[PDB]
């Protein structure tokens, strides 16, 4: 019944830098809190357990801190290999009734990059499947906030459509979008016009690049 | 005292079984295991293990004196003798309100912060011919022992030896003058038999006991040791004395558990030898925690009134 909350749900910061995460508990886990560092897929990695102790072999810029329903694993200086997602684990209560806090991704901050929009048509080998497939590319940026829109015959119908971001890089650390309008075959010849519109942070303004039918 | 003569039996008296039960009770509303496995069989050989779990509060379980008044209807009648086999007619007997105040340790090997025997050391046994009945010795000095979390506890080399030689010489007075006497450690069995288990601050310790049972009639153990120094440790998985199955407790947690008791007692455990040259063989024993309780109702019996 604990709720364990991690209130920076993300944390964009530089390598270098001191970096800190603070873990939210309901009641009173006494010091019975572990801290977690995942990589993208890879199992997660025992960092601080007890609250304030750090696992045999592990980086001494991770400072766990906290007691009671506070805790905080707080980084000196953030290193390249400290990118991950972290995790508070609660172990107090008895019976074992153990939870994890949500997250928190710590991202590294860089400076602000727009998105470069490569629209792809659905290859006709595709359409002869029975469905079409256009593929709205947004290379390399930073915010990962990077709202994108479907105009069909400059209709904002927003619906049949999927995202997918890229996770941070290693040279560039920046992300990729990637949204996907599906539509049939029968609907994609009856539109004209296929336009996605990109309004990222970094974008000066809106930049729409489409393509008619051909 | 009471101008009548009645029969006894320590062995066989009911307020052990009474306290027993009761001493089990105050267990389980003070020490409360994480887990608790016990025995569950239909009779098909097949035994699934009941499990159990509630919360585990570590709490530095510490033993009130317990007496035992008769209610009425009833009416509990003590012997007095300075030795007193606790079996068979007293002479003395005498009716009393409450027994007096008994501390209710449960521990095995060595009796602990019991009742001191008036003039010297006695032996009772159910039997000391059978070599499968607990012989309960009863210390008319006790011998200090202090133990601790940090893993051990402390006796003196000194009254340990006496001890041992005037447990020795009382043993020979019952199994035959012309025989020796020799004192080994546990045979073997469970963690809690075969050494001197007990518990102290809610913590179950297990101190092994081969300096306190390695006596032979002939040499000593005193050359650079001014004190006898039993490695104790300290289990989370035990096995329950109130009855057959595991439990675990919480690991220790106080930057201090200490205890400082009074050996006031043993229970030894002579082994058969097949009538074999006299060389009667004795060892640790207890684990029936029921043979404590006795220790102290040994002179005791509660009665119907008339
Ligand atoms: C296990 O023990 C239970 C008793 O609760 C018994 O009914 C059952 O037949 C046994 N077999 C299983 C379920 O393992
Ligand atoms: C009984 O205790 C007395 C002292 O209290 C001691 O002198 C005596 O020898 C003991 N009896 C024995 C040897 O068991
Ligand atoms: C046991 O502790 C007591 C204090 O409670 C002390 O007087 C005694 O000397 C100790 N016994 C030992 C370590 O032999
Ligand atoms: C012991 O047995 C008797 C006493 O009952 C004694 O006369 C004899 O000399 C002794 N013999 C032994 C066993 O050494
Ligand atoms: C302690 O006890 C173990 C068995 O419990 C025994 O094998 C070992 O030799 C003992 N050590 C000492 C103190 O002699
Ligand atoms: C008992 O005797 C054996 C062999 O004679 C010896 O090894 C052992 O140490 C003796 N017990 C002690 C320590 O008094
Ligand atoms: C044996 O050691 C004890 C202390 O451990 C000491 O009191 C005793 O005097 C020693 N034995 C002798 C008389 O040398
Ligand atoms: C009982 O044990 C304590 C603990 O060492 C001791 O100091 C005290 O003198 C003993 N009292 C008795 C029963 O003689
Ligand atoms: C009585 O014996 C118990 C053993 O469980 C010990 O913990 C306690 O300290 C003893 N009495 C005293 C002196 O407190
Ligand atoms: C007693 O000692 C052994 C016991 O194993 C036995 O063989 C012997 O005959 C008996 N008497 C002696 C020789 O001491
Ligand atoms: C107590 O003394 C009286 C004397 O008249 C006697 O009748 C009674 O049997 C005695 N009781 C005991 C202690 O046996
Ligand atoms: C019990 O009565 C007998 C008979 O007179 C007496 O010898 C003995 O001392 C008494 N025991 C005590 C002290 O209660």
């Amino acid at each position: 019944d604990i709720v364990m909350t991690q209130s920076p749900a993300t944390l964009s910061v530089s390598p270098g830098e001191r970096a800190t995460l603070s873990c939210r508990a309901s009641e009173s886990v006494s010091s019975d809190l572990a801290w977690y560092q995942q990589k993208p897929g890879q199992a997660p990695r025992l960092l601080i357990y007890g609250a304030s102790t750090r696992a045999t072999g592990v980086p001494a810029r991770f400072s766990g801190s906290g007691s009671g329903a506070e805790f905080t694993l707080t980084i000196s200086s953030l290193q390249s290999e400290d990118f991950a997602v972290y995790y508070c684990q609660q172990y107090n209560n008895w019976p074992p009734r153990y939870t994890f806090g949500q997250g928190t991704r710590l991202e590294i901050k860089r400076t602000v990059a727009a998105p470069s929009v490569f629209i792809f048509p659905p290859s006709d080998e595709q359409l002869k499947s029975g469905t079409a497939s256009v593929v709205c590319l947004l290379n390399n940026f930073y915010p990962r906030e990077a709202k994108v829109q479907w105009k069909v015959d400059n209709a904002l119908q927003s619906g049949n459509s999927q995202e997918s971001v890229t996770e941070q890089d290693s040279k560039d650390s920046t992300y990729s979008l990637s949204s996907t309008l599906t539509l049939s075959k029968a609907d994609y010849e009856k539109h004209k016009v296929y336009a996605c519109e990109v309004t990222h942070q970094g974008l000066s303004s809106p930049v729409t690049k489409s393509f008619n039918r051909g | 005292l009471e101008n009548v003569t009645e029969n006894f039996n320590m062995w066989k008296n009911n307020m052990v079984e009474q306290m027993h039960e009761d001493i089990i009770s105050l267990w389980d509303q003070s020490l409360k295991p994480c887990v608790k496995l016990t025995p569950l069989c239909v009779g098909a050989g097949s035994c699934n293990t009941s499990v159990i779990t509630q919360a585990c509060p570590k709490v530095s379980f510490e033993p009130i004196p317990i007496h035992y008044c008769a209610p009425a209807g009833f009416a509990i009648l003590k012997c007095n003798d300075k030795k007193f086999n606790g079996t068979g007619p007293c002479t003395n007997v005498s009716t009393v309100q409450c027994t007096h105040g008994i501390r209710p340790v449960v521990s095995t090997q060595l009796l602990l912060n019991g009742s001191l025997a008036e003039e010297e050391i006695v032996i009772r046994s159910e039997n000391f011919t059978n070599n499968a009945k607990t012989i309960i010795v009863q210390l008319n000095e006790s011998v200090v022992i202090n133990c601790t979390g940090a893993g051990h506890c402390n006796l003196s080399k000194t009254q340990w030896e006496n001890t041992l030689e005037q447990i020795a010489i009382k043993l020979k007075e019952q199994f035959g003058n012309n025989k020796t006497i020799i004192f080994n450690p546990s045979s073997g069995g469970d963690p809690e038999i075969v050494t001197h288990s007990f518990n102290c601050g809610g913590e179950f310790f297990y101190c092994n006991s081969t300096q306190l049972f390695t006596w032979n009639d002939t040499r000593k153990l005193n050359n650079t040791g001014r004190n006898i120094t039993l490695p104790c440790r300290i289990k989370q998985i035990i096995n329950m004395w109130q009855e057959v199955g595991k439990a675990m407790y919480a690991p220790p947690i106080r930057g201090q558990i200490r205890c400082s008791s009074n050996i006031t007692g043993l229970l030894l455990t002579r082994d058969g030898g097949k009538d074999t040259n006299g060389t009667e063989i004795f060892r640790p024993g207890g684990g029936d925690m029921r043979d404590n309780w006795r220790s102290e109702l040994y002179k005791y019996k509660v009665v119907k009134i008339e």
